[PDB]
RNA sequence: UUAUUAUAUGCACUUGUAUGAUUAACAAUGCGAAAGAUUCAGGAUACCUUCGGGACCCGUCUUGAAACACGGACCAAGGAG
RNA sequence: AAGAUCAAGGUUAUGAUAUAAAUGUCCCAGUGGGCCACUUUUGGUAAGCAGAACUGGCGCUGUGGGAUGAACCAAACGUAA
RNA sequence: ACCUAUACAUUACCGCUAAAGUAGAUGAUUUAUAUUACUUGUGAUAUAAAUUUUGAAACUUUAGUGAGUAGGAAGGUACAA
């Protein structure tokens, strides 16, 4: 049930693995199966299976040889630790601070205002959009976005129109807007637990009644010596 | 007196059938068994005895008229149709294509015959397509 | 066929109509039709010079003996007749482009021998003309490459 | 400030024979395939020796073919001449060999073939 | 629409401006058609800054983008139907460009044939015409 | 005597590393929406505008020409190794 | 004394390099009016003067720099980031 | 510390030079498998799939470099016949 290494990632060329494999080393027990099988069948009764020569037969359209798949190396985060209260410096929620809930497999952030205070939804935003401020909300109470995954907020649906299948349709479905009930319920539970932790800290720019206010680096104030 | 070496070298620039339109390096072959309009060495009349020609149909679309090569025997002296041999086929492409691989003991061409096959589809098809319509 | 040899009876042909009947069956038809259609008014200035234009040099018919071949042949457009004695380079390779369609009479083709005897034997008209010995015997390079021996 | 990519970088020597001759280049093409594919310097220089201008190719006479026979370790020898081969009247006795040449003058072909030798093309050599 | 010729790297036209010949803006006698300044006084020849650009090879386009129209199709001067038929196999490198000397009656045949072959024509609207 | 390193570590699979110009995983958006034709991106075409910087008149003899050196108002066509 | 025949010899007997070099043909153009600077100098009080020695530029060379500039400095220019 | 030439470094790209191969297609080569031979594992053969018809007086492939008058050579373009 195992045997591993390669601490090459620190070094960066090197060992542990070669050396230990040698200590362990067999000199005995080299016997193997591993069954291949095709299913290229002329199974003929009359059932007669084939396939023949479909075509890769020269309708010479020169089409660009597919550049295959770079590695899924796990997106090493900056010390944006969930729940750091951080600034969305960009895109409609421009200069509203929000609390981090999670890291997802897409690389990018889960952000909630809390919703009820600073009007920011269960909303996902780039690691780069964000200045990660020193202020920390206790992220232990949460249902966690184990339940909110890439797929969950993926849109149910931008059909090009009225569900079904080719009904010669009409201008305007709901590309951004109904809203969905499943998504409301998800917010309200998470936000409620946010509000309990967030109320412990005193009013001003950005935790509870602190949350509402819309950011001020006021005239004569400094984005560079703000050690956010 | 005939070589598949000399006959291109003779004709390289001085071919009536090789018409050069604009700059454009090389090439254009009209030479009646080109298969690729190229004009290279082997996309041509002799060569010797390896020359597929495809002509549709006349009255669309019974026939992609295949002309079967004819080595060595006849010299390929005029002509009794000898460098060619008129197998008028029918029906469904993929068969004619696999069927061509078998007669290709002479595999030199293989793509060329297929370029003519696939291209002749576009020539034969526009009367029952060239739409859309669902 | 190539080289196209036809019966010596071809030479006797008094009439143009009779000539065309022969030639077509003998398989000239498409190439004689290549001529007449193509006649077109000269693009130059060359039109004023009596250089009215170029129309297609179809076929060179060769005869040993003129029994009324020439007069019949003269009429038909782009069709030129020559004697085995004279065999003009201009007629055989027009524009230095090798590959005239040549038809020979049976007596004419036979007479091409002592005219230009072979390699061994003398060109009887053409005194100290040795018709050139080829620099490559086979000239087919691919078989020589193929080769077993190589 | 390239010190110094002056000259000469245009060099000297023909890649390909300065001749329209369709025959000549076929021999070059043949021996060019034979060069790297079979090693050996006979292929390497005969390729070059076809490149040669008419000067540097001056006609080798039949008595020069006959003096080479008098050489030791040479009786079984097919004499290569990349050249025009010219008839020398003065050699009374012309010895047997097969001679391979680009061109052989017609009077020179008769005295090789009388010897009784073969006049040979380089593609058959 | 018409399917573009064979995956090009974006056509760098690299100097776009017609070289215009030195002092064509001074003189209508000196034609915009480029003629290189050979002359001993030339500030253009000694390539002082601000005296335009002399066609120097390094403006030269990539040998891949050589000839391609930006809808891909290189220009073949099509005299008629048989000429069109050459580019049947060569849809994906060449376009039929109907020579200006060709009459409308033949153009209707050329355009019609072109649609069958599915090879691009650059100019159809050529000689069309609310006319006889 | 001890440490270190390499060899004795095969076979299967692998979106693993490189393979010597290794940009793509992943995703969003415009949109090809029949003809018709929206929308997006991109541009010193002609020419206009706005900003910076650079641009003195060619031909020529001459050591050197923008010269307060000489021919050339402007344009067409003849026109000279 | 040469030509020179024969036998003996560990490592080829300073250092970097070779953009390959040598050689021939054309009897080829273009040139036969030079100009400037470091250094060295003659004539002359001297000259942006007349004339050498060595070497580099300019002549045929912009660009950056000396505000400017044929020549001084830095540098030799395919096209761009 | 900063600024900054067409210099300098790297990269794409032009050209010129360099340097190497390319030319068994009744054949070659790759891939998958069934059979057979040997052996662990490989080849032969059969079958199915795929690539390959090269201006081989050019391409693929490669690297180093480009001022330029006089002048020389090379290769095109236009014009009338």
């Amino acid at each position: 049930k195992g045997k591993k290494h390669p601490v090459n990632s620190y070094l960066k060329g090197g060992i542990l693995r070669y050396s230990k494999a040698q200590m362990y080393k067999r000199r005995a027990l080299y016997r193997l199966k591993d069954k291949k099988s095709p299913v290229v069948e002329k199974a003929k009764v009359p059932i007669k299976k084939s396939k023949a020569s479909y075509p890769t037969k020269t309708f010479v359209k020169k089409r660009p040889s597919k550049a295959n798949f770079s590695e899924h190396k796990r997106n090493t985060r900056r010390n944006l630790t969930p729940g750091t209260v951080l600034i969305l410096l960009a895109g409609r929620h421009q200069g509203k601070r929000v609390v981090l809930l999670k890291v997802l497999a897409s690389g990018l952030l889960l952000v909630t205002g809390p919703f009820a205070l600073n009007s920011c939804p269960l909303r996902r935003v780039s690691q780069r959009y964000v200045i990660g401020t020193s202020s920390k909300v206790d992220l232990g109470a949460f249902k966690v976005p184990e339940h909110l995954n890439d797929a969950y907020f993926r849109r149910l649906k931008a059909k090009k129109d009225k569900k079904t299948g080719e009904a010669d349709i009409f201008a305007a479905k709901k590309e951004r807007f109904v809203p969905n009930e499943q998504r409301k319920k998800d917010q309200k539970e998470v936000d409620a637990a946010l509000l309990k932790v967030i109320k412990a800290h005193p009013e001003g720019k950005f935790f509870a009644k602190y949350l509402q206010n819309m950011f001020a680096l006021h005239s004569s104030q400094y984005p560079h010596r703000m050690r956010f | 007196a005939t070589s598949s070496h000399l006959n291109w070298l003779i004709i390289r620039n001085n071919n009536a059938f090789l018409l050069k339109k604009r700059d454009v390096k090389k090439p254009f072959s009209t030479e009646p068994n080109n298969l690729a309009s190229v004009s290279s060495y082997r996309y041509s009349g002799i060569v010797h005895k390896k020359t597929l020609g495809v002509v549709p149909a006349a009255d669309k679309k019974g026939f992609t008229a295949v002309l079967k090569k004819g080595k060595y025997a006849q010299r390929p002296a005029k002509n009794t149709v000898r460098v060619d041999f008129k197998a008028g086929p029918r029906r469904s492409l993929k068969k004619l294509k696999n069927l061509l691989i078998g007669s290709k003991y002479r595999k030199d061409l293989t793509q060329a015959a297929l370029r003519r096959a696939s291209a002749v589809l576009r020539s034969q098809k526009p009367a029952p397509v060239k739409g859309k319509k669902a | 066929e190539f080289p196209l040899v036809v019966s010596d009876e071809v030479q006797k042909v008094q009439k143009t109509k009779q000539a065309v009947i022969f030639l077509r069956r003998l398989k000239i038809w498409a190439d004689i039709q290549k001529v007449y259609k193509s006649q077109r008014f000269r693009a130059g200035r060359g039109t004023m010079r009596d250089r009215r234009r170029i129309a297609r040099r179809g076929p060179l018919v060769v005869y040993d003996k003129d029994e009324g071949l020439r007069k019949a042949f003269r009429n038909i457009p782009g069709i030129e007749t020559i004697n085995v004695d004279k065999l003009n380079l201009l007629k055989l390779a027009p524009g230095g482009h090798v590959g005239r369609f040549v038809i020979w009479t049976e007596s004419a083709f036979a007479r091409l021998n002592d005219l230009f005897g072979t390699w061994k034997k003398p060109s009887t008209l053409k005194k100290g003309y040795n018709l050139p010995q080829p620099k490559m015997a086979n000239t087919d390079l691919s078989r020589l490459l193929k080769s077993e021996e190589i | 400030g390239i010190d110094i990519n002056h000259k000469y970088d245009r060099k000297v020597r023909r890649t390909e024979p300065k001749s329209q001759d369709v025959y000549l280049r076929l021999l070059v093409k043949l021996y060019r395939f034979l060069q790297r594919r079979t090693n050996k310097k006979f292929n390497r220089i005969i390729l070059k020796r076809l490149f040669m201008s008419k000067i540097n190719r001056p006609p080798l006479s039949l008595q020069r073919i006959a003096r080479f026979f008098k050489a030791a370790n040479q009786p079984e020898s097919t004499i290569v001449v990349v050249g025009t081969v010219t008839d020398d009247a003065r050699l009374l006795v012309v010895p047997k060999l097969t001679v391979c040449a680009l061109h052989v003058t017609q009077t020179a072909r008769e005295r090789i073939l009388k010897a009784g030798g073969e006049v040979l093309t380089f593609d058959q050599l | 629409m018409t399917i573009r010729p064979a995956y090009r790297p974006k056509i760098v036209k690299k100097r776009t401006k017609h070289f215009i010949r030195h002092q064509s803006d001074r003189y209508a006698k000196l034609s915009h058609k480029w003629r290189k300044p050979k002359g001993i006084d030339n500030r253009v020849r000694r390539r002082f800054k601000g005296q335009y650009l002399m066609p120097n090879i390094g403006y030269g386009s990539n040998k891949r983008t050589r000839h391609m129209l930006p809808t891909g199709f290189k220009k073949f001067l099509v005299h008629n139907v048989r000429e069109l038929e050459v580019l049947l196999m060569q849809n994906r490198v060449y376009c039929g460009e109907i020579a200006h000397g060709v009459s409308s009656k033949k153009r209707k045949e050329i355009v019609e044939r072109a649609k069958q072959l599915s090879v691009r024509l650059t100019n159809p609207n050529g000689r069309l015409r609310s006319q006889e």
